[PDB]
């Protein structure tokens, strides 16, 4: 993926790998290293007008 | 088999009139809709995406 990935509140239980809005979308995962729940949110975009 | 409602037969006669010796003032509340969300939406991010 691509993301601002950062620290987090939510608690996976312990066989659970990746986390989901309702929308399907990933939006936590779980480092395979170091077990912490990191929070995907989306790069910043949006229209340019002039 | 539903009911459409209540029969009444007014009781009308050539020289009968029914005129009102009293009032109430209503209000009613009447609800419309003016505006939807103004979603927009990048068709090269949502096809594609990096
Ligand atoms: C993967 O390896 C790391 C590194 O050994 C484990 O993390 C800790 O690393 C520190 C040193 O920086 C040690 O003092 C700790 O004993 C290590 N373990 C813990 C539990 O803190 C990490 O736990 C390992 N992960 C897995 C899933 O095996």
């Amino acid at each position: 993926g691509t993301g601002v990935l950062t620290e987090s509140n939510k608690k996976f239980l312990p066989f659970q790998q990746f986390g989901r809005d309702i929308d399907d979308t990933t939006d936590a995962v779980r480092d395979p290293q170091t077990l912490e729940i990191l929070d995907i949110t989306p790069c910043s975009f949006g229209g340019v007008s002039v | 088999t539903m009911s459409l409602g209540a029969e009444n037969s007014v009781a009308y006669s050539n020289n009968s009139i029914a005129i009102p010796i009293n009032f109430t003032i209503s209000v009613t509340t009447e609800i419309l809709p003016v505006s939807m969300t103004k979603t927009s939406v990048d068709c090269t991010m949502y096809i594609c995406g990096d």
